[PDB]
């Protein structure tokens, strides 16, 4: 690890700086070095983690998505040829892609996953964990495409019996899983019923719950529901 | 693309 | 060379297809692949060239002045004691900046300028020792910081020399050319009266070349007289 | 900052 001669503390803080410079591959790797570390994270601490890896793939699923549409545009009918060039650069792109999934997975299994024990901390790794096998079935073709998708529906599936069980329907963590499951099942499962359904209920629920809540924890609940909201439009 | 967190 | 084993041809299709990704720092490294097979670079390619690494210093100035500012905010009286990781990771991010810099002086000097005959081409490539001399004149501390200061000079006054006798004042490489020096003379050198002076006498003498012009060379002259239009009013 | 092309 070439962050092991590091400590823990500066790694966060350094994790810290490189998202306030915009610098999201280093805070990544300042992260990755803070969980090789081999201590359990705070909220804060998953938090940054999150951050750092949703911002490195999301610009790679970004560049992935413009090649693709070249490439898909190449091989119509009357598109002149134009060599292996596209093919190869798309493939650069999906391949790097993969990479940071398979990393962000290894952290999750070694061993992040395992030692959490608190709802809060394992229904957000478990979500982390939908959210990366479903950006490699964004990009899969191939024969382990269905077990891609399976792992990821299986990731999302125990952080949202979890979230049933052990939080409030207004909580943050459990909103944003149901967000992103109920894309899974729009986008990757073929499911937009499903989908849909998931992000009323969700809705619905946090809804009748908001009167329990302070004026903070209010707008942070609102936020996620108008996200649901806007999915909703955005289907319907 | 629909909405995500 | 990694790229040693492309297609000079293939290095310029992938630069285009990095830029249309938004891939910069993939779209400068196939462009310094296709300088290093040897042969000059067309009017488009040169651009390619300029913009990839344009895109990637950019960014690593913008995260450069962020740590910058954090750091000179911890030295201030009543700042509590923080560790040496601000200076650490400021330092990090500057070291690859001036390996950025280095490197495209190194294609420049390796042997683009040299072989470069044609005015245009000359100018653009002695714009560009300039601008990145003085990249590493805005990090630079130590003593060689004159001598950098020094160099950036003098490739611009080449430049500046070859485009007053060679190229029309409304030319868009001339007119960018002075737009960069005239910064270089504000911002770096601590000479604003020479900076406002050839901003003005370039906006000026180009103003009275627009009647030569078609319409499309006449948009993009005026776009960059407004630059250097928008720099009079910051400065005035 | 100022204008730079
Ligand atoms: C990484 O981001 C998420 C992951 C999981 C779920 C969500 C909603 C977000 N994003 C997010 C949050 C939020 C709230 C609490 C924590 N952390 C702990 O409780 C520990 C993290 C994030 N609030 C909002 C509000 C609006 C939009 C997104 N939000
Ligand atoms: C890399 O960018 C520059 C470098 C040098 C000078 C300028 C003005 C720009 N930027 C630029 C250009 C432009 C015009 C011609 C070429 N290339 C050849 O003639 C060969 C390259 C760029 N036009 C505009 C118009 C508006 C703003 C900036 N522009
Ligand atoms: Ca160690
Ligand atoms: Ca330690
Ligand atoms: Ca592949
Ligand atoms: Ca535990
Ligand atoms: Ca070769
Ligand atoms: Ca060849
Ligand atoms: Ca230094
Ligand atoms: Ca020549
Ligand atoms: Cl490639
Ligand atoms: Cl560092």
């Amino acid at each position: 690890g070439a962050m092991g001669s590091m400590e823990r503390a500066s790694l966060i803080q350094k994790a810290k700086l490189a998202e306030q410079a915009e610098r999201y591959e280093d805070m990544a790797a300042f992260m990755k070095g803070a969980v090789e570390k081999g201590e359990e994270l705070s909220c804060e601490e998953r938090n940054l983690l999150s951050v750092a890896y949703k911002n490195v793939v999301g610009g790679q699923r970004a560049a992935w998505r413009v090649l693709s549409s070249i490439e898909q545009k190449s091989n119509e009918e009357g598109s002149e040829e134009k060599g292996p060039e596209v093919r190869e650069y798309r493939e650069k792109v999906e391949t790097e892609l993969q990479g940071v999934c398979d990393t962000v997975l290894g952290l999750l299994d070694s061993h992040l996953i395992k030692e959490a024990g608190d709802a809060e901390s394992r229904v957000f790794y478990l979500k982390m964990k939908g959210d990366y096998y479903r950006y490699l079935a964004e990009v899969a073709t191939g024969d382990d495409k269905k077990r891609i998708i399976d792992s990821a529906r299986s990731a999302y599936q125990e952080a949202m019996d979890i979230s049933k069980k052990e939080m409030p329907p207004t909580n943050p963590i459990r909103l944003g899983l149901a967000l992103n499951f109920s894309v899974f099942h729009y986008e990757i499962a073929n499911s937009p019923e499903e989908a849909i359904s998931l992000a009323k209920t969700t809705f619905d629920e946090a809804m009748a719950d908001l009167h329990t809540l302070s004026e903070d924890s209010y707008k942070d609940s609102t936020l996620i529901m108008q996200l649901l909201r806007d999915n909703l439009t955005l289907w319907t | 693309f629909p909405a995500t967190v």
